[PDB]
């Protein structure tokens, strides 16, 4: 699985500090300050109380048959088998007042979303780095544990002051799926043509949203409908006509002045309609975009402190 | 309302235990000696327009009785507290009943079934009232009788969030393209195109249910649904894809007619019914 040491390093010394902290419960914790919300959810920096360590915790609240939400937590149990350097490191999960508690790493600059607005938008230099992790943490999770992520969009991947990029929030369980987590649709989309339709899909609608999220980071703005030729230059719609573009429409392309053939063709393989024809992982992680930023020199943790001011 | 203005005389009536919760309010057991059901709503909006809305749909509700629709007993505010009394319906609601092993439905048991229904919903829209809100769940089945309830309600504004949305799936399953196009977070209930011909188009989702006893479409992300109802991709594929039988199929091709102009109206859906194995 090509794990470096440095890597097995800092992941031996998170699972030994997993065990240090011991178990769970509610009033171990104390707030701080707002994270943020979405999806059914709110998740807010915590200090644990025995282990002086600040985690993050994720709270949703599900009233509903018990019987489900027991098989909920175990199901989500799994989380604990679930490590990599890409994954975010998970502690614990549990029941308490009927609000589901997950208890997570903190990551100190927060979702690619937060880093978006503050920064405007995100050199290709760097999307090389997050693309190559993201196609890491998507195998990872596809071989070692047969699950898709289901969930992928630039609020879904975390970065830290040290330097590394994990995903949050993938589809561990499918009981909170299928009870709570299908329920919602917000302003914006990044499902796949054929999940739209309702198709058998697979890690290709993964494939799909993460070319859309890179489209997204990479020219600042959410990518469809297309930005109008004047609108280009400086840098009101409903639900279901965005839907129906997605579905019926060419895809969103980066500007062929600003970056790369490699970059344009990488997002233009991750974003073809018929998922049969998108590039698998196999395939995107020997691509020529990812070839040369993987032998690339980027200092990440800087660019990213010097863009909101961490240390 | 003050609930003596009503035509059921009342000395008293007592809330017994709670038995679920929604978007409008909570609904409680209780006896009027007659069991009853008592919703419990409160009014964020507090203008007197929601209010006067209010009292126009309650006073309309009073004028109906008809052994297929459930009797709406009476209505109080005290405001911002409003509550809605109707007739207990014991028994199980349809949804729940479908979905038993034990239970055998057949060619015949479904049309009778689907001629009450029918009955009832040509009453509401005589008189004008607009279900907005027929599903298998508001359709109650005790012995050989079949009830409609929670008829006209989502026409009120009382305390419903975020600007996003969450729909759950069983009722967009009961949805018709005009509405889910509309749908975008930000956007209440109240400004949603329900209509006689949407209603048509519920029935034919509840007749669907009576058929295959589940789901036209198996539970997914709502953004997926929304597509494939509004497009009318999805009913298209759902008719294709496991058949029924030719005169059965033709009733659910009329009720879920992307165009809501070429759905019948409830007269017709009997006569249908009645030309049938
Ligand atoms: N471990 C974490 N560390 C820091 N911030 C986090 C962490 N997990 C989530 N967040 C933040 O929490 C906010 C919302 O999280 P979340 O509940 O995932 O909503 P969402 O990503 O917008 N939709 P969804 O992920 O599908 O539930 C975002 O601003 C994230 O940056
Ligand atoms: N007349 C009635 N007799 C018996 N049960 C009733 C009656 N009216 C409502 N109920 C019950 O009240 C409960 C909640 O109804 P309701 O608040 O309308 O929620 P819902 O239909 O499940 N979805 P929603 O309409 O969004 O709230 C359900 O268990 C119904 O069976
Ligand atoms: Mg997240
Ligand atoms: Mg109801």
């Amino acid at each position: 699985l090509e794990l470096d040491e440095q890597q097995r390093k800092r992941l031996e010394a998170f699972l030994t500090q997993k065990q240090k902290v011991g178990e769970l419960k509610d009033d171990d914790f104390e707030k701080i300050s707002e994270l943020g919300a979405g999806n059914g959810g709110v998740v807010f920096k915590v200090s644990h109380k025995p282990s002086g360590l600040v985690m993050a915790r994720k709270l949703i609240h599900l009233e509903i048959k018990p019987a489900i939400r027991n098989q909920i937590i175990r199901e989500l149990q799994v989380l604990h088998e679930c490590n990599s350097p890409y994954i975010v490191g998970f502690y614990g999960a549990f029941y308490s007042d009927g609000e589901i508690s997950i208890c997570m790493e903190h990551m100190d600059g927060g979702s690619l979303d937060q880093v978006l607005k503050k920064a405007g938008r995100i050199p290709e230099q760097i999307l090389g780095k997050v693309s190559i992790a993201v196609i890491k943490g998507l195998t990872y999770l596809r071989e070692k544990h047969k699950i898709m992520h289901r969930d992928v969009k630039p609020s879904n991947i975390l970065v830290n002051s040290r330097g590394e990029i994990k995903l949050c929030d993938f589809g561990v369980s499918g009981q909170l799926i299928d009870s709570m987590a299908n329920s919602f649709v917000g302003t914006r989309s990044y499902m796949s043509p054929e999940r739209l339709q309702g198709t058998h899909y697979s890690v290709q609608s993964d494939i799909w949203s993460m070319g859309l999220s890179l489209v997204e980071m990479a020219v600042g703005r959410y990518p469809i409908p297309p930005p109008d030729a004047k609108e280009l230059e400086l840098m009101p719609m409903a639900i279901f006509e965005l839907l129906d573009y997605i579905v019926n429409e060419p895809p969103p392309k980066l500007p062929s002045a600003v970056f790369s053939l490699e970059f344009q063709d990488f997002v233009n393989k991750c974003l073809i309609k018929n998922p049969a024809e998108r590039a698998d992982l196999k395939q995107l992680m020997v691509h020529a975009f990812i070839k040369r930023s993987d032998a690339e020199e980027v200092d990440f943790a800087g660019w990213l402190c010097s863009t909101i001011g961490l240390n | 309302v003050y609930l003596q203005e009503w035509d059921i005389p009342f000395e008293q009536v007592e809330l017994g235990e709670p038995i679920g919760q929604g978007r409008w309010g909570r609904v409680h057991r209780g006896r009027w000696h007659g069991e009853v059901a008592i919703r419990l709503l409160e009014m964020d909006g507090h203008n007197q327009d929601h209010l006067k809305l209010f009292k126009k749909e309650v006073m309309n509700y009073r004028q109906t009785r008809h052994e297929n629709v459930v009797l709406f007993m009476g209505a109080c505010m005290n405001p911002p507290h409003l509550a809605i009394i109707t007739s207990f319906c014991k028994g199980r609601t349809l949804h729940s009943f479908v979905r038993d092993p034990k239970t055998s439905l057949d060619i015949n048991k479904t049309r009778q079934i689907a001629q009450e229904i029918i009955k009832g919903m040509g009453y509401l829209h005589a008189k004008g009232i607009v279900h907005k809100d027929l599903k298998s769940k508001n359709v109650f089945y005790d012995n050989g009788k079949v009830v409609i309830t929670d008829f006209g309600l989502f026409g009120i504004s009382g305390v419903v969030r975020e600007n996003q949305l969450k729909l759950s799936h069983d009722w967009l399953c009961y949805l018709a393209p005009e509405i889910v196009r509309e749908m975008t977070p930000g956007k209440d209930e109240d400004q949603l195109p329900f209509s006689k011909a949407a209603d048509v188009y519920a029935f034919g989702t509840v007749w669907y249910e009576l058929q295959a006893r589940d789901w036209p479409l198996k539970n997914q992300a709502a953004e997926a649904s929304i597509w494939q109802i509004g497009s009318g991709e999805g009913m298209k594929r759902v008719l294709t894809s496991v058949s029924l039988g030719k005169e059965v199929s033709e009733i659910l091709s009329a009720c879920w007619a992307f165009d809501l102009q070429e759905r019948p109206s409830f007269s017709l859906l009997m006569d249908m019914l009645e030309k049938l194995p």
